[PDB]
């Protein structure tokens, strides 16, 4: 469907520059308007700048001007934003928009759909595998009636982490928790409760994906 | 650069009644008869989507219930009613010059009856402690309203230093809060006790929810 | 098809433009140029710029709120 | 960017010298940032500047700033309409006290009509409206880094131009109406032109369209940007040749007269205009019509004329890239005649082809040709 698909999440070093992407599908990519917005990690939300991919009309936030670079590729029905001097004011997450019916400035009043933004996170500190620890008692218990059990995930390096319990099933008992950073390292854990039946007689494996180390990791609950 | 201030900052409402959020802005949101305001939705971890153009037009997808009024620069959105999906922060957003401005972004609590927290505790996994580190985990999930206390107690002692606390955001299904509190340790501080103590003080109970373990157990 | 019919409005004028209808511009920014004199001196460019009557010329662009006048500069 | 420079009355003459000996009315823009600590305008370079002009008797019009929607981002200043509005009148008071107390006063020079544009317009208007003989805006089709040959020949792009010129009107017909309209700064492409685009063949469907737009929506007067400089959007290049635009712009003074009517196809790719013949031609008379068109189809077309024009002698005057370059050729030809400057002081003649009275109009591929309709005897044009 009309849908926008950034790059994936960047832990460049300061000062260095970086590149993101955000294809467009499900239409007419140079009829509309792309604008770029900024969100502080958790801090509020802020426009950086739209162009038009047929015209070329680029138009910026003058907080943003000499930072952000938005180029267009009508070849590829793909968008691009560039980010030079990077400070901590930089690590955020940008999310590219859409919306415009047209070719001129007048003709964008709103912004439609929305990619699914890219973090980009600044520090030199480096990047490291995490520690995956299944959380159950010893040995878990049939007497424990609805069995709830976790996975602690700790000292990695850098965002994100993907956490599953079964291969993407059980849902909807799954409490994953937002990582809090341990001075250079992060750690977050999860937990999911199921019924009595069966945690005896069926494993419980979360599936951990930690892809800026390129690791995998499935750990039985025992 | 006209300046969007968004009135109430955070709201919590009742799950059935209206939530009404004001958008004020510098100069005016008004060319030719036609109001430039633009409301988005960010929900937890999810990017915002349009809910409204121009003041008063539902986009696509969007409920009925969700409804836009104003014009020059004071501008008003109307939820009626109030559901457990429409937990997020609320974005007024001025489309009418370049450049483009973003309202503060006020944030909506559901009002759901109170909840008592689901505690556990879990021992350091067998791995971890081969490793030379020690992490005992306490999640206390499904609670309301937000405000809690996890006091970590070791044989007895209550323990201060060492310590790392995360909540999720609000629950778009059941409308609750979760958390969950992390004690480290190292090695030769794990194996000189014997019980650890996960206090959770919520406004539910008379008197704190307590759970334990000891290290003696198989 | 390739065959096309026109149809003309012929009745009254529609619009009165000027005879300078057609009209041009010099940067500013060519005001920076060392060679400004020997520039708009040629004798060729003058040729081409006679061509062009009547018309006016626009003497502007960025550059025109980053001038100032020097009447002791030569 | 731009950091200040200085001119003198040596440069002042340079430029005055040349527009004189041109034949051309010179409209000179003054500089709108030097203000004073209330954020009025500082006229005092300026009444420098008209003082001198006056003592040397020279004729001269007036602007003052140039795209006043970009001082933030060029100068990081904020002028709004009105006290640029208030900024003009203080310069039609020292225009009045001058020796030149009838020359001309044109502004703001604002970019196309974006809505911040369009505030900053129609705030200008009221306020300073009263003192300009005419408003001045800019018009560019597309960036000049990012523009393609497609969108050169693209009628969709071309057509934008029209809801700029309609949106401009809407706010002049809201605050002066019956004031004059001109645009004061216009080409393909901004920053500098489109390499080997805005120069060529090319460019001249843009040029020769908005010029048959402007006419007939009721644009009075239109400035192309540049007659000689850096970008490439000149007419005229560095080593003082001329490119294709320039022999269309002489062959439209040349052919095009002042009285615009019209022109239609009965079917957006195939583009008409209709004029009075201009009489100062001493081959045509009162009462012919000159007919421009514009082939963005990847086929020649061929035009039949209505009654009573159907079997009129008809001088053909059509233009075509020399090749191999094509559309992106830098050297054009009138009829099959490659033009070419006689010498450093001569313009070649501009020859006619006359066609069969009765013929039908052939119109190539991607070019554009004048017709000079003869004994039209049109009541109009007399
Ligand atoms: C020529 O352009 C084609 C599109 O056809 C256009 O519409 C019809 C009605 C005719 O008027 C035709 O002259 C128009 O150009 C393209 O699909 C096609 O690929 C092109 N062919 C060539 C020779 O390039
Ligand atoms: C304008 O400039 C003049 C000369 O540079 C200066 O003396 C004057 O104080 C300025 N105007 C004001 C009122 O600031
Ligand atoms: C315009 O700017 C002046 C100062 O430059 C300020 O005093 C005035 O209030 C402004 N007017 C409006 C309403 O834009
Ligand atoms: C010169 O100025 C006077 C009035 O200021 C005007 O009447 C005359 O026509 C001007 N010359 C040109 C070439 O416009």
């Amino acid at each position: 469907q009309v849908q926008l698909q950034q790059s994936g999440a960047e832990l460049a070093k300061p000062g260095a520059s970086v590149r993101m992407s955000c294809k467009a599908s499900g239409y007419t990519f140079t009829n509309y308007w792309m604008h770029w917005v900024k969100q502080r990690p958790g801090q509020g939300l802020e426009w950086i700048g739209y162009i038009n991919p047929t015209t070329g009309y680029t138009e910026y936030n003058q907080k943003f001007k000499d930072k952000a670079t938005l180029t267009a590729d009508k070849s590829s029905s793909t968008a691009y934003m560039q980010l030079s001097s990077l400070t901590s004011e930089d690590s955020a997450v940008y999310y590219c928009a859409r919306g415009g019916a047209g070719y001129d400035y007048d003709e964008d009043y709103a912004m439609d759909y929305w990619g699914q933004g890219t973090s980009v996170t600044v520090s030199s500190a480096k990047t490291t595998p995490p520690s995956v620890y299944p959380l159950a008692p010893g040995s878990a218990a049939q007497t424990n009636s609805m069995v709830t059990l976790g996975c602690l995930v700790k000292g990695y390096f850098p965002e994100p982490v993907t956490v599953t319990w079964n291969s993407g099933s059980l849902s909807s008992g799954v409490h994953t928790f937002p990582a809090v950073l341990q001075s250079d390292l992060y750690t977050l854990s999860s937990s999911v409760t199921v019924p009595s039946s069966p945690r005896p007689s069926e494993t419980v494996t979360c599936n951990v994906a930690h892809p800026a180390s390129s690791t995998k990791v499935d750990k039985k609950i025992v | 650069d006209i300046v969007l201030t968004q009135s109430p900052a955070s709201l919590a409402v009742s799950l059935g009644q209206r939530a009404t959020i004001s958008c004020r802005a510098s100069e005016s949101v008004e060319y030719f008869g036609t109001s430039y305001m633009n409301w988005y939705q960010q929900k937890p971890g999810q990017p915002p989507k349009l809910l409204i153009y121009l003041a008063s037009i539902l986009e696509s997808g969007i409920p009925a219930r969700f409804s836009g009024s104003g014009s020059g620069t004071d501008f008003t959105l109307n939820i009626h009613p109030v559901e457990e999906e429409d937990a997020a922060t609320y974005y007024c957003q001025q489309s009418n010059e370049d450049p483009y401005t973003f309202g503060g972004g006020t944030k909506l609590e559901i009002k759901r009856a109170d909840a008592a927290p689901t505690v556990s505790i879990f021992p350091p996994s067998s791995e971890q402690l081969t490793s030379g580190g020690a992490s005992v985990v306490c999640f206390l999930n499904n609670f309301y309203p937000k405000d809690i206390n996890v006091k970590w107690k070791i044989d007895g002692s209550e323990r201060q230093n060492g310590v790392l606390n995360s909540w999720t955001d609000q629950d778009s299904k059941d409308s609750t809060y979760s958390m969950s509190s992390t004690l480290t340790l190292t090695k030769d501080e794990y194996e000189r006790h014997n019980s650890y103590t996960c206090e959770a003080t919520h406004k539910t109970s008379t008197s704190p929810i307590v759970k334990s373990f000891n290290r003696n157990e198989c | 098809q390739d065959v096309v019919d026109l149809d003309f409005f012929t009745q009254e004028p529609l619009h009165l433009v000027s005879p300078s209808f057609l009209s041009v511009t010099i940067d500013a920014n060519l005001a920076t140029d060392p060679r400004f004199l020997i520039l708009l001196g040629s004798p060729k460019l003058r040729t081409l710029a006679r061509g062009l009557s009547p018309a006016y010329l626009r003497f502007g662009g960025t550059k025109t709120d980053f001038l100032i006048f020097d009447p002791k500069k030569e | 960017k731009f950091k200040n420079s200085t001119y003198s009355r040596s440069s002042v003459d340079v430029l005055y010298t040349f527009a004189n000996c041109s034949g051309l009315d010179l409209i000179f823009g003054l500089n709108a940032l030097l203000r004073t600590a209330d954020l009025q305008w500082n006229s005092s370079n300026a009444q420098l500047l008209l003082d001198y002009c006056s003592s040397k008797g020279y004729n001269i019009s007036w602007e003052l700033g140039n795209e006043p929607n970009s001082f933030l981002k060029k100068a990081d200043i904020f002028i709004n309409g009105s006290q640029l509005g208030e900024d003009f009148i203080q310069l039609h008071k020292l225009l009045r006290k001058s020796t030149f107390k009838n020359a001309k006063l044109y502004g703001p020079d604002v970019g196309q009509p974006r809505r911040k544009t369009a505030k900053m317009l129609k705030s200008f208007l009221k306020a300073g409206g009263e003192v300009i003989d005419s408003v001045t805006w800019h018009h560019y089709y597309l960036n000049g880094r990012t523009a393609t040959r497609e969108d050169f020949l693209n009628p969709d792009v071309l057509d934008i131009f029209i809801s700029s010129v309609q949106k401009v009107f809407q706010v002049v017909e809201s605050t002066r109406p019956g004031k004059k309209v001109w645009l004061g700064e216009t080409s393909s492409a901004y920053g500098g032109g489109a390499p080997l685009l805005s120069d060529t063949f090319a460019a001249g469907f843009m040029w020769l369209d908005k010029l048959g737009l402007s006419a007939r929506m009721g644009i009075e007067v239109v400035m192309r940007q540049v007659f000689f400089g850096a970008g490439n959007y000149h007419l005229v290049d560095e080593n003082f040749d001329p490119l294709p635009d320039y022999w269309l712009s002489l062959l439209f003074k040349k052919l095009v007269g002042t009285k615009v009517l019209m022109a239609s196809v009965q079917g957006r790719k195939l583009r008409v205009y209709l004029h009075c013949t201009n009489t100062d031609n001493p081959r045509y008379k009162e009462g012919d019509l000159t007919l421009y068109a514009i082939n963005l189809h990847n086929v020649t077309k061929y035009l039949r004329l209505p009654y009573p024009f159907s079997n009129k002698q008809v001088d053909k005057y059509l233009l075509r890239p020399l090749g191999p370059h094509g559309l992106l050729s830098k050297s054009v030809q009138l009829n099959g005649l490659t033009l070419k400057m006689v010498d450093d002081q001569t313009l070649p003649p501009l020859m006619e082809k006359p066609l069969r009275p009765g013929s039908s109009l052939g119109l190539p591929a991607f070019s554009y040709s004048f017709f000079v309709i003869r004994n039209a005897k049109v009541a109009a044009c007399i």
